[PDB]
């Protein structure tokens, strides 16, 4: 059995939702893996199967409940279950197909979408950016509701891809950085639905290149400046370390540590 | 894929001030001091530090090498296989420490002015004695952002917290390479605690004495340490209104947790 971490958008709070970040990013990581006071998520060579995803189920007003399945190695969404049915993202090599076999056994039907579960794809089928495409608790429902009645066939492609940018920004890239789990935190507080800013999308894509530049650096120093944006969308380089302590949550395993 | 691979970047040290570590007159005899003095736009390479995969920061070929393992002698260039070998090594801490390990003796610089010789003294986390790796010379202006959603400002020799307004009496700080936390409108002030006592009200006093109640680090936790005293920044009883910012022991609650928004 894999742990299942569940959230509700219906009473949902700036509470509720800083717990369910905080015990999404506890089932994540083994707290082993340390470096520069950021946390590194499992290696997944050799890795079991049964440590490799956690579940996170969703529900929303409507009662309607849907549960994503997350990869521990990198956070990733690879799929969902929603009712008697599991979807689940074109895997993009042999051994992740394996590994999704697992998920979802219960199921009487399983279905493996065409298209990988990247933001690019997504966004095209969307037929809208990241950056059109508004975030907070009320998009939240609606993603669930989207998401749910895909089974029974009430929600078309472009929907559906819509509301995977949806819960992916809002699950795991809140839990991979404490800058975009606040940037959530407050469209929740004010109850706010507007689309992420040039800051988040940055952060966003530049998360695999700042695991490597971190774990693989020389005392906290870059070997090259990794660039990203502010709220206003003016660029800033960054050299060191100290200055993603506070904004990283979780670092993709790189390479061991010497 | 393979054990990690650390390389050797070429960088400035900023420091104390937003001052840069440089070699003095742009000459290497052996000896010649280091000093602070304002970071350099160009390729000078007095100013410019290879970080070596040995532990050795080199400058232009020669070693950042310390005088003697005592509190006060002042650290010179010098050829890396003439200096006692062991004088030569440094560690980077991620909370800008720069140590010679041998000695305990931390890269300080115990003046603010442009022109001071480094020196090697006693560690106590001071503002004197963080440093930054990174090719900018420019402190970092941020908004910070704390219990409530309500942002951190300042009011001249006071500091409290109060609804975020995107251009109210600067909410706006600039975090400094020496770990120092400024006020955007007057950088020669610095977020200021004058005790190491479990409830000390932090204020906004001169970066004059640059001492161990200025200097502060953004934990991956969310709080913002005091790494002298190990207290964090309290905003008082979860209360915005008794408008009084405290050094409290880390407990974590939403009273204790900032955001940087950039
Ligand atoms: C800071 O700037 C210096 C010079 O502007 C960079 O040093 C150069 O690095 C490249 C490749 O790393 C070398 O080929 C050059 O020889 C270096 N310039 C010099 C001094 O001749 C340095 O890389 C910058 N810091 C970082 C890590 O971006
Ligand atoms: C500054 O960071 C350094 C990290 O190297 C801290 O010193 C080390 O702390 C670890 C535990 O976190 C110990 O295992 C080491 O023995 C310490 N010394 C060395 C040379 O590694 C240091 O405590 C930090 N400063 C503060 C007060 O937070
Ligand atoms: O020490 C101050 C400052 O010196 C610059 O070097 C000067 C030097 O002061 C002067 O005597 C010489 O004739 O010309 C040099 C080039 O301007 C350094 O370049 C600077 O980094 C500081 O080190
Ligand atoms: O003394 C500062 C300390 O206050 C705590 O809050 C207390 C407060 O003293 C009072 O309102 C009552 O005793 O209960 C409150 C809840 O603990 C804070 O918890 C602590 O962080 C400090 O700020």
């Amino acid at each position: 059995q894999y742990p299942i971490i569940n959230f509700t958008t219906a009473g949902a709070t700036v509470q509720s939702y800083t717990n369910f970040i905080r015990a999404v990013r506890g089932r994540l990581t083994t707290g082993a893996d340390v470096r520069h006071e950021i946390p590194v998520l499992p290696n997944r060579v050799g890795l079991p199967i049964n440590q490799r995803f956690i579940l996170v189920e969703l529900s929303n007003h409507a009662e309607l409940s849907v549960t994503l399945a997350l990869d521990v190695t990198n956070a990733y969404v690879v799929g969902y279950r929603a009712g008697n049915s599991a979807y689940f993202f074109h895997p993009d090599n042999q051994e992740d197909a394996e590994a999704i076999t697992h998920l979802f056994t219960d199921v009487q039907n399983r279905y493996t979408f065409a298209f990988g579960g990247n933001y690019d794809r997504l966004e095209q089928l969307a037929g809208n950016l990241r950056e059109n495409i508004e975030l907070g608790n009320g998009p939240l429902e609606e993603a669930i509701s989207a998401l749910y009645y895909y089974s029974t066939g009430g929600t078309q492609l472009p929907t559906l891809a819509r509301s995977f940018i949806i819960c992916i920004q809002m699950i795991s890239e809140a839990a991979r950085f404490q800058y975009i789990e606040g940037e959530m935190r407050t469209r929740i507080r004010y109850n706010r639905r507007s689309a992420p800013d040039p800051s988040v999308i940055t952060l966003e894509n530049s998360w695999g290149r700042l695991s490597t530049a971190i774990q693989e650096s020389n005392q906290g120093a870059f070997a090259s400046p990794i660039q990203l944006q502010r709220r206003n969308g003016s660029k800033f380089s960054v050299y060191d370390v100290s200055i993603l302590i506070p904004i990283i949550a979780l670092m993709v395993y790189r390479c061991a540590p010497p | 894929a393979d054990v990690c691979m650390d390389p050797e970047p070429i960088v400035r040290i900023v420091g104390r001030n937003g001052l840069c570590v440089d070699v003095r007159d742009g000459r290497f005899h052996n000896g010649n001091a280091i000093q602070l003095w304002p970071c350099k736009s160009n390729t000078d390479a007095n100013q410019l530090w290879t970080l070596k995969r040995d532990n050795t920061i080199r400058s232009n070929g020669k070693c950042l090498t310390t005088y003697g393992y005592s509190p006060g002698v002042y650290v010179m260039i010098y050829d890396c296989n003439t200096a006692a070998t062991d004088a030569t090594r440094w560690q980077i801490w991620d909370n800008g420490t720069i140590i010679n390990p041998r000695s305990s003796l931390v890269l300080a610089a115990t003046s603010g002015n442009s022109g001071t010789t480094l020196t090697v003294q006693t560690n106590i986390y001071a503002v004197s004695q963080g440093w930054l790796p990174t090719n900018n010379t420019q402190p970092f202006v941020t908004t910070i952002v704390g219990l409530y959603g309500l942002c951190l400002q300042a009011n001249s020799g006071q500091v409290w917290i109060e609804d975020c307004s995107s251009e109210k009496a600067e909410q706006q700080w600039a975090l400094y390479a020496d770990g120092s936390i400024r006020p955007q409108q007057n950088r020669d002030n610095c977020l200021t605690s004058d005790s190491n006592i479990r409830e000390t009200v932090v204020k906004i006093l001169s970066c004059g004495p640059a001492s161990s109640g200025q200097r502060w680090m953004f934990k991956n936790d969310g709080t913002i340490l005091n790494l002298y005293s190990g207290l964090v920044l309290d905003v008082r009883a979860s209360d915005p209104s008794l408008k009084q910012i405290i050094l409290y022991p880390l407990h974590g609650d939403p009273n204790q947790i900032w955001l940087p928004l950039f």
